[PDB]
């Protein structure tokens, strides 16, 4: 395992809540 | 052309072409294939037409003898019918 | 030598003299004609039930 | 006792939905009252520190689960020894009574097979595998060998190990005599792919983890639910969106989870924003996945954030091969993420050599390539360079 | 027929519904089947076949 295995940000899950939130305030 | 032993005559592509074509479907059933085959019954009346079908069918090579006398009376002409056939 | 030879054994004969040269192989694996003596058959255990 | 193999691990591979975690905690405290095992319980609470969302208060202060105590004490002595030393000493009385007067070829064996299988409500280490031997060595059949099989099997989630689990029973399964046998297929095929999860290779476990045989679980291996779940999320990483419709929806053990089990969510999120192409709605199942599969997963819950990002961008690398020129703020904007994060992602698996294609931003000129081609075609030869020359040079020192 | 010849003529016992059973939880083994396949509710359709 490299360290993309290992490195884990963990910044997936606010990274994807924000993003659904950013386009529904654009209507 | 022949008819009506349909029932029975399943095995004419199961028994024969089947297992020389897809021979992992037995694996993934578990029963032995039908390697032995006997067949009793008068000649001529649909028996022995059923085996000059299959060559049709099948159109490979197909090898009929009819071993009767086929094999020697006197030492040594018998062996060589019991091999290289 | 003569004790070295066991019964039933396959040798080496001259054409003409018929002379045993040396031992070649052993008894043959085959045994009688048919052999239907089996010992630990395939059933073990559990085969036929009742 | 399967109940007992699942609720020991999955409690501590979930930090999230306190719900799911009361499943794995309030079904323990129940069976260990019945149960005779004080050192395998322990084992769960001795892993605390450097945790997310643990069941207990020692050093940190969570706990969010509904169950606060999974602690080990002296209480549970109360009932333990009730049941412990009582028939130990009571099966192995029998035991007398069978080797003096050699009664059968199976009362020897049976006797071991009833201890060793009672060893693991015991909860005790040597006797669950040496001890165990005995019946072994009595019973030659493979059809006995399964409860000293099953016995290790169920190990995987008692010691909590992928590894040794079928190195000791690799000898015990291989043997002489395979053939068809169907019973077989089950136990082979379900720890084969779970050991390829760490080396993420997939490939092996698609044919064997992946496609599954019993439509209903083995029980003391995994579970109805966890079986049909490891198929749907492995078979979209390796089975291609073709394989797709002709064998995940052929099978029938899909039709029966849709019209069942609705929980898992992903088969009508994963599966049909893939079969449409579809990125806007793909992105928000990420995460609604994530939560109620990934997070309760059992085996690929260690390594998952960099698992999901990886498939987040082969559903638009597979559409990007579909269209020639399109604009960066086009198509993108209203599948709800920002531009910023997308260049991210996509910029670090350069040197993955996962990008042959044509991504831009500041112009927003985003075409295809063909990354089959003469370079990657004589890439094979210096992949091997170092490794071809490993063991030629390593044993042509004294010997040659 | 001797007493201590031969000893006891040994009957076997008639199929029955667990009878039928008895080849099904063994050559069921190394054939493939399913899990909906009940041994015994599947026997009970049957007659006449044990061993």
């Amino acid at each position: 395992e490299n360290w993309d295995d290992v490195e884990v940000d963990d910044d997936f899950t606010n990274e994807l809540k924000a993003e659904l939130d950013r386009y529904k305030r654009e209507n | 052309d022949v008819g009506g032993l349909d029932m029975q005559k399943q095995e004419i592509r199961e028994a024969v072409e089947l297992p020389l074509v897809q021979a992992d479907l037995y694996e993934q059933i578990g029963i032995d294939p039908p390697r032995g085959v006997l067949l009793y019954g008068p000649p001529g009346t649909g028996k022995t037409m059923l085996v000059k079908a299959v060559a049709n069918s099948t159109k490979a090579a197909f090898i009929r003898v009819n071993g009767s006398e086929f094999v020697h009376k006197y030492l040594g002409e018998g062996p060589r019918m019991v091999r290289d056939v | 030598n003569v004790k070295d030879l066991k019964a039933s054994q396959r040798v080496c004969l001259r054409s003409d003299s018929y002379m045993l040269h040396k031992v070649l192989e052993n008894k043959a694996d085959p045994l009688v004609s048919l052999m239907m003596v089996e010992k630990v058959p395939d059933s073990t255990y559990d085969m036929v039930g009742g | 006792n399967y109940e007992v193999s699942e609720k020991a691990f999955l409690l501590t591979q979930s930090k999230v939905s306190i719900e799911q975690r009361k499943e794995a905690a309030e079904f323990v405290l129940a069976k260990i009252k019945e149960e005779e095992m004080a050192p395998y319980y322990k084992y769960l609470c001795e892993e605390y520190l450097v945790n997310n969302g643990q069941s207990d208060l020692e050093h940190d202060e969570k706990s969010d689960s509904l169950n606060e105590w999974i602690k080990f004490d002296q209480e549970l002595y109360n009932e333990l020894c009730k049941k412990n030393e009582s028939k130990i000493k009571e099966l192995n009385e029998k035991i007398q009574k069978l080797e003096e007067d050699d009664e059968g070829e199976l009362e020897q064996a049976q006797a071991w097979i009833n201890l060793g299988e009672y060893y693991a409500q015991i909860g005790d280490k040597d006797n669950a595998e040496k001890t165990l031997g005995k019946s072994l060595s009595k019973a030659i059949s493979t059809g006995a060998k399964i409860d000293v099989m099953l016995t290790i099997a169920r190990l995987g989630f008692f010691y909590n190990d992928q590894l040794y689990v079928k190195e000791k029973l690799e000898a015990v399964n291989s043997m002489i005599e395979k053939g068809g046998d169907w019973e077989r297929r089950n136990r082979y095929k379900t720890y084969y792919g779970i050991h390829c999860l760490a080396v993420r290779n997939f490939k092996e476990a698609a044919k064997l983890l992946v496609d599954s045989l019993a439509t209903f679980t083995s029980i003391e291996l995994t579970s109805y639910e966890s079986i049909a779940t490891y198929a749907s999320v492995t078979g979209l990483f390796t089975l291609e969106r073709t394989d797709l419709k002709s064998k995940v929806i052929d099978s029938p053990e899909l039709l029966s989870l849709i019209s069942t089990t609705a929980a898992l969510q992903s088969i009508s999120s994963l599966t049909i924003s893939l079969y449409a192409s579809d990125y806007a709605s793909y992105f928000p199942y990420l995460l609604e996945t994530y939560a109620n599969v990934l997070i309760p997963c059992k085996y690929l819950n260690r390594h998952a954030d960099f698992f999901v990002r990886e498939m987040r961008r082969k559903v638009y690398a597979q559409l990007l091969e579909s269209y020639k020129t399109l604009s960066l703020k086009s198509m993108a904007s209203a599948f709800g993420v920002s531009v910023a994060f997308l260049d991210n992602d996509l910029g670090k698996f350069i040197p993955n050599k996962q990008l042959n294609c044509v991504i831009d931003r500041v112009n927003g000129i985003v075409e295809t390539n063909r990354p089959d081609n003469k370079n990657a075609q004589y890439h094979l030869l210096v992949k091997q360079g170092d490794g071809l020359l490993t063991k030629l040079q390593k044993y042509g020192a004294a010997v040659r | 027929l001797r007493p201590g010849r031969i000893d006891r003529k040994i009957e076997f016992p008639p199929p029955s519904v667990a009878a039928r059973a008895e080849i099904l939880r063994i050559h069921s083994r190394k054939m493939n089947l399913t899990r909906g396949i009940n041994l015994r509710k599947v026997a009970e359709k049957m007659n006449g076949c044990s061993g």
